[PDB]
């Protein structure tokens, strides 16, 4: 049955190699997805600053409306 | 050997732990953004109305700069 | 040391290498998410302050149109 | 065959762990792209809010 | 007079603007929970 055991160890060795090939592919997409995520966080972070800058302007302008409004 | 396999497995469980935390943080980001999207939309609606009131007010007190 | 016995080794060596990059990105990710989460909070308190002044300047504004 | 029997399980155990990490990286990216939809609706509304207010006090 | 009829228009329009954003939020939370289960959170 050495024949049997051998044909068995070969099958499991072939599958272990197959597994590492998939691991590589999986880890590659992950890296790809990760880089894509860091890029969108950057792009969105800039959007957030522009939004915050807009809140600051609105704040400044409302003081003027308040100043004007009172002066009536 | 396992001298490298167990090492690799270990460094995977860590990146998994770190990412599950990150996923928890982006879900907070998700809720905050959802709230801000509501707030900024009300804000645009409220500013729009204020601009119409001001326009009327300026016509009413047309001698005021 | 076979053609495929080496593929098994190199595949793993490369996987472990890439996992190192992933770890580094997972750390940037979270630090960026945190910074931004605080900024989104600050931005909502600001929007809340602005909303109020606008809801109020509007009342006064409207009362004078009578 | 024993060393081969177990080592193989280890190998798959690792792959499965990697399937999970892959999952999270993919979902994280989907989430940030999704959240980006809200962010430019927010940026759009604030941009108009800014302009409506500038007009309100700039006569 | 005919002005209060407007404040009504406005108040009801906001109850609706807020309704449309409350439905959006629930739909987001469902996906958030889905992701939560998926990873144990
Ligand atoms: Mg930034
Ligand atoms: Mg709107």
């Amino acid at each position: 049955s050495l024949e049997e055991m051998q044909r068995r160890a070969d099958q499991l060795a072939d599958e272990s190699l197959e597994s590492t090939r998939r691991m590589l592919q999986l880890v590659e997409e992950s890296k790809d997805a990760g880089i894509r995520t860091l890029v969108m966080l950057d792009e969105q972070g800039e959007q957030l600053d522009r939004v915050e800058e807009g809140m600051n302007h609105i704040n400044q302008d409302m003081k003027e409306a308040e100043k004007n409004l009172k002066d009536l | 050997s396992n001298r490298r396999l167990q090492q690799t497995q270990a460094q995977v469980d860590e990146v998994v732990d770190i990412m599950r935390v990150n996923v928890d943080k982006v879900l907070e980001r998700d809720q905050k953004l959802s709230e801000l999207d509501d707030r900024a939309d009300a804000l645009q609606a409220g500013a729009s109305q204020f601009e119409t009131s001001a326009a009327k007010l300026k016509r009413k007190y047309w001698w005021k700069n | 040391g076979s053609a495929r016995e080496n593929e098994m080794d190199e595949n793993l060596e490369q996987v472990s290498g890439i996992i190192g990059n992933l770890r580094h990105m997972a750390l940037d990710m979270g630090n960026e998410i945190d910074t931004q989460n605080r900024q989104i909070d600050r931005i909502m308190e600001k929007a809340d302050s602005n909303k109020t002044r606008i809801d109020e300047a509007n009342q006064r504004a409207t009362k004078m149109l009578w | 065959l024993s060393e081969i029997e177990t080592r193989h399980s280890e190998i798959i155990k690792l792959e499965n762990s990697i399937r999970e990490l892959h999952d999270m990286f993919m979902d994280m990216a989907m989430l940030v792209e999704s959240q980006g939809e809200m962010i430019d609706r927010i940026e759009y509304n604030v941009e108009h809010a800014v302009d409506y207010v500038e007009r309100a006090v700039s006569d | 007079k005919k002005e209060e009829e407007r404040q009504e228009a406005l108040r009801q329009a906001e109850e609706e603007r807020k309704a449309k954003y409350a439905k959006m939020e629930a739909e987001r939370e469902v996906m958030r929970q889905g992701i939560r289960d998926k990873y144990g959170i």
